[PDB]
C-alpha cells in the first residue's frame, strides 16, 4: 500500500533526488488538507451502514432486474452479498480518501476484481453504478455538514469505476 | 474526442500536433459553453424528443408495428424506443466531444451484424434518427441545430 | 430394467422462455402505451 | 486512448447517463486548461530537437555511456538514444494535451521494460536523461506547464522502474 | 486500468443443498465409492419422490389460492389479488391504499416467493434453500414490511397448504415441517458475518454473510483425537495424505511413513507435528520440492500447509527468502509455526483447502488460487503467484494481445507455439482494443516506422536480413547460358522459404505459379499470393491452430513483423469469421503496408522482432556481446611496465 | 534429477536391455572424472561467496544497474542478485558433480526466463555475472574442471535466454 | 546413486555438499571396477539365470503353473519368466549404481498393486527372485556373491 | 554473426583501441587458418548428402527410431529430419568457415530445444546422428579441419541436449 506521501517518496528516491521545493509543496497541500479528509472519513465512519443500505436501495430502483429472477441481487443470499460488497466499497473508498492515494484501491480492490466477477456472473456495471451512486450521497453529505473541503471526496469513486469499468470509447 | 482525433492522427505520422490542428482544439475548447448548451437542450427534451420521432416513424413505416413487424407490441415497440433513445445519448456525446468517434466506437461498429441478429431492419433505425434529428433541430436555434445535425446525419449515414 | 435409464434414455426437453424487456424499460413502456 | 472529455464519457455512457452537472464541470474545467496546455504543445514542438540536445549535453554527454563500451557508443546507438528521447517528449505533449496518461499506458510503457532489457538498454541512464528533459522543459515553458508536462514525463519514468 | 490478471475460470458456488448432491459429495470428498450409507439415503428419497413431487404438484395447482387466503388474512380495505405478480400480539392487518403500490407488490410477491421455494425445498428432500434464504430476511425487511404480518401471512399459507394433505401422516406431515422451518427462520435475527482477518498488514481483512456459507458446499474436517475408533483414526490419516501429497499415495502406490502414522494416531505428536515431518519427508522431498524450482515449490506448500495460496507480494517475497535461506525444512517450519495455521487448524485438524464458500475470499488471488486449488497444479511449473503479483505492479508485458501462448517461437522454419494445456504457462493481460506492440527493427533503429513511417520499404543492409528482389530481367522477357536463370531460380526458393520458412519437399512446389512468374505473366506479390493460399500453406499452417495463432504466424511471414495490436488481430480474425483463409491472405497481402515495405518485385523478410524473440537469439553465450549489460573496464598496461 | 549413472542406466531401461559395452564405457568414464569433480566441488564450496564477490565487481559494480532506476538499486534488489548468483553458482556445482545438467532444468531453470520477465530483470545482465562467475571459477579450480563448470554455468546462461 | 542421494539431501537444505558427502562420493567413485565386474557376470549368465531360477520355482511351487494358477499357460508361463529378466535387470541396474534407488523407482513403487491387479501372488514373486539369488551366487565368487545378494534380497524383502 | 576477424575487431572498438599485436597475431593466425578451412568447407559441400546418409545409416536406421511408433518413422518425419541432418551441417561449416560458433547461436539454437521439447522429437538420437556427422566428416576431412568441425558440432549439440 502506498499513500500519497509514499507515492512522492517513490517518484524521487527512482532518480535517487532529495526533495526539493515541488515535493514540499506537494506535502503542504496534502498536510493541510488533512484535516478535512479525516473528517469526511469520520463522517462516513458516522452513515456507513445507511450509505450503504440506501445506495443499494437507489440501485435496485433504477435496475429492477436485478432483484427479480435471473437477476444477481435475486435471492436473500445474493442481496447480502451485494450489500456486502458495497460495504467493501466504501470502506475502501474511505481508505483511499485518507491517505490521499487510490493505490489502496488498486491493490486491495481492483487488481482481479474483474475476473472474481466473470468468475461468479457478477455483473460490473450495475456494481459501478451503485459505487457512483454511494459517491453522489457522500458528497451530498459533505456538503450539508460543515466540511470546508469535499473535491477530494470523488477522487477514490471514479478511480474504481474507471479501472473496473468496460472500455466503451 | 477532437483531441484524441488529432493526437492519433499526428502519431500515425510520427510528429507533433500540427499548428491547424491545434488552432481547431483551441476553437473547440473556447467553444465548449455552446456545445455543453447544445448538449443539455438535447439531455433535457430526450423524452420528448424521442417520443415524437418514434410517432413520425411508426407513421413512415407503419409495418414494425403491424403483426410480423419487429417492433410489434408494447415490449417491441418499446425497445425501440429505448434504441432510439441509446441514439440520442450518443449524439450528445458526439456534441460534446467534438468528435464522432465515442458514437462510433459506442453504436457503429458492427450494428449491421447486431441488428441484422435481431431481425431489425436497420434502415428504419436510420429513419427513426432522422426523425429525432428534425424534432431536435426543431428545439433549437438553426446555428445550434447544425452542429448538432451534423453529429445526426454521421449516425443516419452509418446506419445506412 | 429399462427404467433405469435417465440420461441413457429419451431426453425430456424443458421449456426455457424467451426473455423479454424488464421494469428498467418502464417508461418507454408508457411511451409505448402513448405512441399507438 | 482516452483524454478528460472521452473519460468523462466513458464514465456516462457504462451507467447508460446522460451527463450530469458534475460531468460538465469537468469538461468545464478541462476547457479552462486548454488554453495553457495548446501554449505549451506549441513551445515544445517548435523546441522539441534542442530541448531534447540540451537533455543529452545535461545528462549523457562525456560520460561512460558514450564512450566505447557504453551503450550510446557508435552512431547507430547515439542516433537510437537521441530517437527514444523523441519519442518521450512527443508522446508526453500527447498525454498533457489530453490530460490524461492512458496513451503512455497503452503505446509507450507496454514492454517497454522487456525492450530495452533485451536490448541491453541502461534503465538508470534513460530515468536521468527524461529527468534532465523534464527540467528543460520546464525551464522553457514555465512553471505551471513544466509542472503538468512534468507529471507526463515523471509517469514515463515510474513506468521504467 | 490493471496491468495483470490471474486468470478467470468459471465458479459454481453451492446455491443450496439437495438430497442427491449432499450423498455424493460426502462419498467423493473422502476418494470412495457410495457405500451402504450414502446408496441408503439415495433410495430412500428416491422412494419418497413420488410423493414429494405430488406435494410439489398440488401446491402449485393451488398456489394461487393459498396466495390469495394469506393476502386475505394479512391485508384489509380493498382486494390484494387486484395484481398477482399463533397470532403475535402486535398483529394489525395493514391498509392496501395507505400501504402502496410499491410494497403491495412486493408483499404478494414475496408470498408467492415463499411457496415457491417451499415447493423447491420439498423436491431437493432438504429445507436448506429456505435456510440460506430466509435468515436474516426478517431485518432486511423489519422497516417496510411488518414482521407480525408476514408471520401470519405464513401461517395461514401453512395452514391452507397442509389443508390438501388429509391423506394420511405422510404428505401432511412433510409440508407442515418446511413450512414450521420456514417460520422459524424468518423469525430468526440476521446471523453475524464470518471475519476473515488479515494475518499480517499486507493482507486485507475480509467477510462472508452466513447465508453464503450456509448455501456452499460444506468442507469435512478431520480432528486427530485420541479416543477415536481406529477406523476414524485411519480416515483421518487418509484424509492427511490426501491433503499434503494432494492424493491417497499409500492407496494409490502403497507410499507411507509408518512410524509417523504411528505416532500421530497415539498421539504422541499433534496433528500439526504429523503435518511438518510429513512435509519435511523424503516422499514429499521428492514429489513437491525436488521437481520444480523454489518459487513453484513456495506456492504449492502454501496450498498443502495452509489450503490457500499466496496473497500478496509481501508474502510470497518473504517466504522465497525462507526457502533460499533454509531449503524445505525452514518453508514448512515458518508455514505451520505461523500464527494463521494455528488459527486455522490447531494441533488436531488437518489442513483443509479453504476457497470459495468456507470463507470470504480476495479478488488479488482469485485466478491463481482457482488454478492452485485443481489436481492439475502439480503440472505448472511457472511460478503463478509471484508473475502476478509482480506483473500488478508493472506495466503492461511485452506479450500478444490475446495472451503469451498466442506468441510463436521466432525461429527460421515452424510455428511453434505454447500449448495452453502442456505445461500451463499462460499470462492473461488485459491490453484494451488501442494498445500497440513494440517492436524492434531488423535493422537501423531509427528505420523502424514508428518514429520513422517514410522509412517503411528501407532495406536494413547489414544490421538486417537479406533480401530477395526480381531485380534483373527475367529470362525470354533462344540460346543457352542464359545468366538470368540463376537469380530467378534463387528468388522462388527464396520465396518459398519466406512464406513457409524452409524449402519443400520433391513434388511440392507450386511449378505453375513458378512458371508464370518466371514467364513475366505474374508479379512477385502474386507468386506469394499463391504461395499463401496453398493448400500445403493451409495444411501446414492454417488448419492446425487456433485461429488467433495462424493469424499472428501469417502475418509474421507474409508482413514480416508481428501484429501490433487488436486493430490488426480484430480485423484479420472478424475477415476470418466473414470469408475465411482466403480472403485472410488476401487481406494481408494487399494491405498498404506491405506495398510499401514490399512492391511487386520484393520477396517478404523479417522486418521486426518482439523484445522475446531477440533475447533468443542475441542473449546466448556465444552471440552476447561484451558490452551489453555489463561494465567494459578499458584494460591498460601497468604503468610500472 | 539423474546423474550420468542414472543417465546411463535409464537410457537402458527405456529400451529394456542390460547394460552393454558402450555404457559400461561410460561408466568407467563418469567414475574416472569424479576425483577431479569431487575436487573441484570443493573448491567451489570453500570460495563460493568470493567467487560472486568477484564476479560482481567485475561485471555490475559501477554501472547502470547499482544506480537509481537500476535494476541492482536498493538493498533489497542487490542482496537478492547476490542471491540469485548464489543459487546458479551452488546449482552449477551440483550439476558438475553429477555430470548432468537435469537439476538445472528441473529446480533452475523450469520458469525462471518467465519469473525474471515478471520482476522485469534483465536476462543478458545476469548472463554477463554468470560468465564472469565463470571465469573466476576457471581461475580457482583450474582448466579442465572449470571447462566442466563452464558447462553447466553456460547450459543456465542458455536456459534463461 | 549415492551423488543424486547426497545432491538431493544438500538441495533440500540448500547448502553445498559437506566435506563427508563428497569423501563418501569420492570412496563410491573409486570403488567402481568392483561393481562393475559383478554386474558383468550378471548381465553375461542372464538367460542362464533366469532358466535356472523359472526351473527351480515352478519345480517348488506347482500351484503357480498348474490349473487355476496364474502362470498356468505357454504365454503365462512365459510371461512369469520375462517378469524376472525384467528384475535380474534391475538387480544388475542397483549393482552398478551402488544403490537400490533405481531398483525401486523402476520396479517397486506400487508393485504390489500391479501384482494385485494382475492376480499374481507377490510372494511367488519373491521366491522367483529368491531362486535368481541362488542361481546367481553359484556363478561368483563369495565377496561378489554377497554384494549382489544384498540387492537381490532387497528386492525380496520389498517384494514379501 | 561474428567471424574471427570480426570479433577481434569487436573486442578492441569495445575497448576503443587500435589494434595492437595481440589482435594482429590472432588475425594472422586465423589467415594461416584460412586455406584449410576453405578446403574442409570445399569437401564438405561436395559431400554432404553423402556425409548425413552415413550418418543417419550408422546412427538411426535399423532402431526403434525408424520402425512404426519412432519419431522417424513416416515418409515425412524422416523428410524432416533428415533436413535437419543437413541444416546442422550447413550451419556447422559455416561457423568452421567463420572460427566462430556465434551464427549458431543466432540462427540455430534459438528456441531449437524449446522446438524439440514441443514436438516431441528425441534429443539423444538427434546427439549421436550428429556425432555420427563428425565421425564421416572427420574420416572424410582429416584430422585437423576433423577437429575444428568437430568443435562446431559439439556445439551444436552441446545446445540440444
Ligand atoms: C410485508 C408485509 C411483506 C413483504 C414485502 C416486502 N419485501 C421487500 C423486500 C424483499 N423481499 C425479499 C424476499 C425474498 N428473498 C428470498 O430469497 C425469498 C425466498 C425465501 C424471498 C421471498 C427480498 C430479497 C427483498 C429485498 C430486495 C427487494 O426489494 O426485493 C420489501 C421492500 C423492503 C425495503 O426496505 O425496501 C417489502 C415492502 N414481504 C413479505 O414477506 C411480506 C408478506
Ligand atoms: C452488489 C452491488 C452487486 C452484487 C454482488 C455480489 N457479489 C458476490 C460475491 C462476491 N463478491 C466478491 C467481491 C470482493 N471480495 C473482496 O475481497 C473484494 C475486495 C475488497 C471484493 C470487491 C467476491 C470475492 C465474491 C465471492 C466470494 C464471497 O462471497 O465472499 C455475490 C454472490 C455471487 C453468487 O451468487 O455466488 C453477489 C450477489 N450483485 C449484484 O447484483 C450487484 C451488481
Ligand atoms: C571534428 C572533425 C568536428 C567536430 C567534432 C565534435 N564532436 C563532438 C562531440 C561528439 N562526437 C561524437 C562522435 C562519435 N561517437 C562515436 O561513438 C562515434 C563513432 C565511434 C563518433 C563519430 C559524440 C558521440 C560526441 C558527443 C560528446 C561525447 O563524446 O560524449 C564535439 C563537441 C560538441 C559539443 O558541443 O560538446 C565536437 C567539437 N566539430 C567540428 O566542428 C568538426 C567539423
Ligand atoms: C537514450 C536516453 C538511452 C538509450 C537508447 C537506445 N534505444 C535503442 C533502441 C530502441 N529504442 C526503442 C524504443 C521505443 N520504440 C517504441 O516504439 C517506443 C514507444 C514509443 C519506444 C520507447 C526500440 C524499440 C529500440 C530498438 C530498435 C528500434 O528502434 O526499433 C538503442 C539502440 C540499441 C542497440 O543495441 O542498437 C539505444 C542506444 N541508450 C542509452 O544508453 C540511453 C540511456
Ligand atoms: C507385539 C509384540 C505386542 C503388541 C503390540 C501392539 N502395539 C500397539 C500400538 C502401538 N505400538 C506403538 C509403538 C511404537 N510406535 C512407534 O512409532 C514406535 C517408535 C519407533 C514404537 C515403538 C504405538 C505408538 C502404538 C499406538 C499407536 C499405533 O497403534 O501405532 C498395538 C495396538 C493397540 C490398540 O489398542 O490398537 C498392539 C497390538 N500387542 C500385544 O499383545 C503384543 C504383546
Ligand atoms: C563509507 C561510510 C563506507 C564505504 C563505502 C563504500 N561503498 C562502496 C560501494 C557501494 N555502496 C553501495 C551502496 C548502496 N546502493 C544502494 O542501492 C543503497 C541504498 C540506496 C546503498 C547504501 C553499492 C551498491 C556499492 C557498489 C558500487 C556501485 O555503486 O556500483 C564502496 C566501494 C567498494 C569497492 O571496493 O569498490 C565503498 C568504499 N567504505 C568504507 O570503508 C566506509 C565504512
Ligand atoms: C543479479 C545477477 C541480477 C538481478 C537479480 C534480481 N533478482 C530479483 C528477484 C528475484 N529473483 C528470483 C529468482 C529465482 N526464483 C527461483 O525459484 C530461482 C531458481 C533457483 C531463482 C534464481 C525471484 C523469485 C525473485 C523475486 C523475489 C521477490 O519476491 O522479491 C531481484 C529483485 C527484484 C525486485 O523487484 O525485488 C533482482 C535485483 N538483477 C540484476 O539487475 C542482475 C543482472
Ligand atoms: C523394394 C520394393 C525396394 C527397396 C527397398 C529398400 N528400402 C530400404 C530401406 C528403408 N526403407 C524405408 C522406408 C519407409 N519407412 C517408412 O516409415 C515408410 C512409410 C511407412 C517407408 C516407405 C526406410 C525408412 C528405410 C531405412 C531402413 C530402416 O527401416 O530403418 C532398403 C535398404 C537400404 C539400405 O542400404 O539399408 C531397401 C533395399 N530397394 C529396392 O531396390 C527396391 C526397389
Ligand atoms: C533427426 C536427426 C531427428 C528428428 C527430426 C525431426 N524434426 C522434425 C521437425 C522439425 N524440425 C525443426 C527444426 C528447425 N527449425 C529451425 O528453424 C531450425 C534451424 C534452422 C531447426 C533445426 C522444426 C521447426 C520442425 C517442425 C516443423 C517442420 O518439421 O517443418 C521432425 C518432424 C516432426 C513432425 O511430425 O512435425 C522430425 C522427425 N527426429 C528423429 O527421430 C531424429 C532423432
Amino acid at each position: 500500500m502506498r499513500d500519497a506521501v509514499t507515492t512522492l517518496i517513490k517518484n524521487y528516491d527512482l532518480t535517487g533526488r532529495y526533495l526539493d521545493r515541488n515535493a514540499m509543496d506537494e506535502l503542504k497541500a496534502y498536510f493541510e488538507s488533512g484535516s478535512a479528509r479525516i473528517a469526511a472519513a469520520a463522517m462516513i465512519n458516522a452513515n456507513s451502514a445507511t450509505i450503504v443500505k440506501r445506495a443499494a436501495a437507489q440501485l435496485f430502483e433504477e435496475i429492477p432486474e436485478l432483484i427479480r429472477p435471473s437477476g444477481n441481487a435475486y435471492t436473500t443470499r445474493r442481496f447480502s452479498a451485494c450489500l456486502r460488497d458495497m460495504d467493501y466499497y466504501l470502506r475502501y473508498a474511505s481508505y483511499a480518501l485518507i491517505a490521499a492515494d487510490n493505490n489502496v484501491l488498486d491493490e486491495r480492490v481492483l487488481q482481479g476484481l474483474r475476473e472474481t466477477y466473470n468468475s461468479l456472473g457478477v455483473p460490473i456495471g450495475p456494481t459501478v453504478r451503485g459505487i457512483q451512486i454511494m459517491k453522489e450521497m457522500i458528497e451530498a453529505m459533505a456538503e450539508d455538514s460543515s466540511l470546508n473541503s469535499t473535491d477530494f471526496i470523488a477522487s477514490p469513486f471514479d478511480h474504481m469505476t474507471r479501472e473496473l469499468s468496460e472500455l466503451s470509447v | 474526442s477532437i483531441v484524441t482525433k488529432s493526437i492519433v492522427n499526428a502519431d500515425a505520422e510520427a510528429r507533433y500536433l500540427s499548428p491547424g490542428e491545434l488552432d481547431r482544439i483551441k476553437a473547440f475548447v473556447t467553444g465548449g459553453a455552446a456545445r455543453l448548451r447544445i448538449a443539455e437542450t438535447l439531455t433535457g427534451s430526450r423524452e420528448t424528443i424521442v417520443k415524437q420521432a418514434g410517432d413520425r416513424l411508426f407513421q413512415k413505416r407503419p409495418d414494425i408495428v403491424s403483426p410480423g413487424g419487429n417492433a410489434y407490441g408494447e415490449e417491441m415497440t418499446a425497445t425501440c424506443l429505448r434504441d432510439m433513445d441509446y441514439y440520442l445519448r450518443l449524439v450528445t456525446y458526439g456534441v460534446v466531444s467534438g468528435d464522432v468517434t465515442p458514437i462510433e466506437e459506442i453504436g457503429l461498429v458492427g450494428v449491421r451484424e447486431m441488428y441484422r441478429s435481431l431481425g431489425t431492419p436497420i434502415e428504419a433505425v436510420a429513419q427513426s434518427v432522422r426523425e429525432m434529428k428534425e424534432v431536435a433541430s426543431g428545439l433549437m436555434s438553426s446555428d445550434d441545430a447544425a452542429e448538432a445535425s451534423a453529429y445526426f446525419d454521421f449516425v443516419i449515414g452509418k446506419m445506412s | 430394467p429399462s427404467q433405469v435409464a435417465f440420461a441413457s434414455g429419451d431426453p425430456i426437453p424443458q421449456n426455457v422462455a424467451r426473455r423479454t424487456p424488464g421494469p428498467s424499460l418502464n417508461r418507454f413502456k408508457e411511451m409505448a402505451r402513448q405512441v399507438k | 486512448m482516452q483524454d478528460a472529455i472521452t473519460a468523462v464519457i466513458n464514465s456516462a455512457d457504462v451507467q447508460g447517463k446522460y451527463l450530469d452537472g458534475a460531468a460538465m464541470d469537468k469538461l468545464k474545467s478541462y476547457f479552462a486548461s486548454g488554453e495553457l496546455r495548446v501554449r505549451a504543445a506549441s513551445v515544445i514542438s517548435a523546441n522539441a530537437a534542442t530541448i531534447v540536445k540540451e537533455a543529452v549535453a545535461k545528462s549523457l554527454l562525456y560520460s561512460d555511456v558514450t564512450r566505447p563500451g557504453g551503450n550510446m557508443y557508435t552512431t547507430r546507438r547515439y542516433a537510437a538514444c537521441i530517437r527514444d528521447l523523441d519519442y518521450y517528449l512527443r508522446y508526453a505533449t500527447y498525454a498533457m494535451l489530453a490530460g490524461d496518461a492512458s496513451i503512455l499506458d497503452e503505446r509507450v510503457l507496454n514492454g517497454l521494460k522487456e525492450t530495452y532489457n533485451s536490448l541491453g538498454v541502461p534503465i538508470s541512464s534513460t530515468v536521468q536523461a527524461i529527468q534532465a528533459i523534464k527540467e528543460v522543459t520546464a525551464s522553457l515553458v514555465g512553471a505551471d506547464a513544466g509542472k503538468e508536462m512534468g507529471v507526463y514525463l515523471d509517469y514515463i519514468c515510474s513506468g521504467l522502474s | 486500468s490493471v496491468k495483470a490478471s490471474g486468470g478467470s475460470s468459471l465458479a459454481r458456488p453451492q446455491l443450496y443443498q439437495t438430497v442427491p448432491v449432499s450423498a455424493i459429495s460426502q462419498a467423493e470428498q473422502q476418494d470412495r465409492f457410495l457405500e451402504g450409507s450414502e446408496l441408503n439415503e439415495l433410495t430412500a428419497y428416491f422412494q419418497s419422490g413420488a410423493l414429494r413431487l405430488e406435494i410439489a404438484e398440488t401446491l402449485t395447482q393451488n398456489a394461487d389460492l393459498i396466495v390469495s387466503r394469506a393476502a386475505n388474512r394479512i391485508f384489509t380495505g380493498g382486494s390484494p389479488l387486484s395484481y398477482l405478480e399463533p397470532i403475535p400480539p402486535g398483529f394489525r392487518p395493514i391498509n392496501i391504499a395507505r400501504y402502496g403500490p410499491s410494497n403491495m407488490q412486493k408483499s404478494l410477491r414475496d408470498m408467492s416467493w415463499f411457496l415457491r421455494y417451499t415447493t423447491y425445498a420439498i423436491v431437493a428432500g432438504d429445507p436448506n434453500i429456505i435456510v440460506v434464504n430466509t435468515r436474516g430476511l426478517k431485518e432486511v425487511i423489519e422497516n417496510a414490511c411488518s414482521i407480525d404480518a408476514t408471520i401470519v401471512a405464513i401461517q395461514e399459507m401453512r395452514a391452507a397448504s397442509a389443508d390438501y394433505f388429509r391423506n394420511n401422516a405422510q404428505a401432511k406431515e412433510i409440508v407442515l415441517q418446511y413450512f414450521d422451518i420456514l417460520l422459524s427462520e424468518f423469525k430468526a435475527p440476521t446471523p453475524a458475518n464470518k471475519v476473515r482477518q488479515g494475518p499480517s498488514n499486507d493482507i486485507q481483512g475480509l467477510e462472508l454473510p452466513q447465508s453464503y456459507f450456509n448455501a456452499a458446499a460444506k468442507r469435512q474436517k478431520y480432528a486427530m483425537k485420541p479416543g477415536l475408533s481406529a477406523l476414524e483414526k485411519n480416515a483421518v490419516i487418509k484424509a492427511a495424505y490426501r491433503q499434503i501429497f494432494e492424493r491417497d499415495i499409500t492407496k494409490a502406490y502403497s507410499q507411507s511413513i509408518s512410524y509417523l502414522e504411528s505416532q500421530v494416531r497415539n498421539g504422541d505428536i499433534s496433528m500439526k507435528e504429523f503435518v511438518r515431518r510429513l512435509a519435511k519427508s523424503p516422499l514429499y522431498r521428492k514429489q513437491f520440492f525436488e521437481p520444480f524450482i523454489n518459487s513453484r515449490a513456495l506456492e504449492l506448500a502454501f496450498r498443502h500447509i495452509l489450503g490457500r495460496g499466496p496473497s500478496s507480494r509481501e508474502e510470497v517475497q518473504k517466504y522465497f527468502s525462507i526457502v533460499s535461506s533454509g531449503g524445505l525444512p525452514a518453508l514448512v517450519d515458518a508455514l505451520v509455526d505461523s500464527q494463521e495455521y494455528a488459527d486455522y487448524f490447531g494441533e488436531e485438524t488437518v489442513p483443509y483447502l479453504r476457497g470459495l464458500g468456507v470463507e470470504a475470499q480476495e479478488c488479488r488471488n482469485w485466478g491463481m488460487q482457482q488454478d492452485l486449488f485443481s489436481y492439475s497444479a502439480p503440472f505448472r511449473k511457472v511460478p503463478q503467484f509471484i508473475t502476478t503479483f509482480a506483473q500488478y505492479d508493472r506495466p503492461l508485458p511485452d506479450q500478444h494481445v490475446y495472451g503469451s501462448g498466442n506468441d510463436p517461437l521466432e525461429i527460421q522454419f515452424g510455428a511453434i507455439f505454447p500449448k495452453e494445456t502442456r505445461n500451463p504457462s499462460k499470462r492473461p493481460a488485459p491490453f484494451n482494443k488501442d494498445t500497440k506492440r513494440i517492436l524492434i527493427h531488423r535493422g537501423p533503429a531509427v528505420n523502424n516506422q514508428v518514429g520513422n513511417p517514410s522509412a517503411v520499404g528501407e532495406f536494413p543492409g547489414s544490421l538486417g536480413a537479406k533480401v530477395f528482389r526480381l531485380n534483373g530481367g527475367l529470362p525470354g522477357a533462344g540460346t543457352s547460358v542464359k545468366f538470368g536463370e540463376s537469380s530467378t531460380q534463387a528468388l522462388i526458393r527464396a520465396a518459398y522459404r519466406q512464406v513457409f520458412g524452409r524449402d519443400l519437399y520433391e513434388g511440392q512446389r507450386l511449378s505453375v505459379a513458378e512458371i508464370q512468374l518466371e514467364n513475366g505473366d505474374i508479379s512477385v506479390r502474386e507468386f506469394i499470393k499463391r504461395l499463401a493460399k496453398s493448400e500445403l500453406f493451409l495444411k501446414l499452417y492454417w488448419a492446425p491452430h487456433y485461429v488467433c495463432k495462424a493469424i499472428e504466424y501469417m502475418h509474421r511471414r507474409l508482413l514480416g513483423r508481428p501484429t501490433y495490436g487488436r486493430q490488426e488481430m480484430n480485423q484479420y480474425f472478424d475477415i476470418a469469421s466473414k470469408q475465411g483463409f482466403y480472403a485472410v491472405v488476401e487481406a494481408m497481402i494487399d494491405s498498404k503496408e506491405y506495398s510499401d515495405a514490399f512492391g511487386e518485385d520484393t520477396v517478404p523478410y523479417e522486418r521486426y522482432l518482439t523484445p522475446g524473440g531477440l533475447q533468443m537469439r542475441s542473449a546466448r553465450v556465444g552471440s552476447l556481446r561484451e558490452d551489453i549489460g555489463q561494465r567494459v573496464d578499458k584494460e591498460v598496461t601497468p604503468r610500472f611496465v
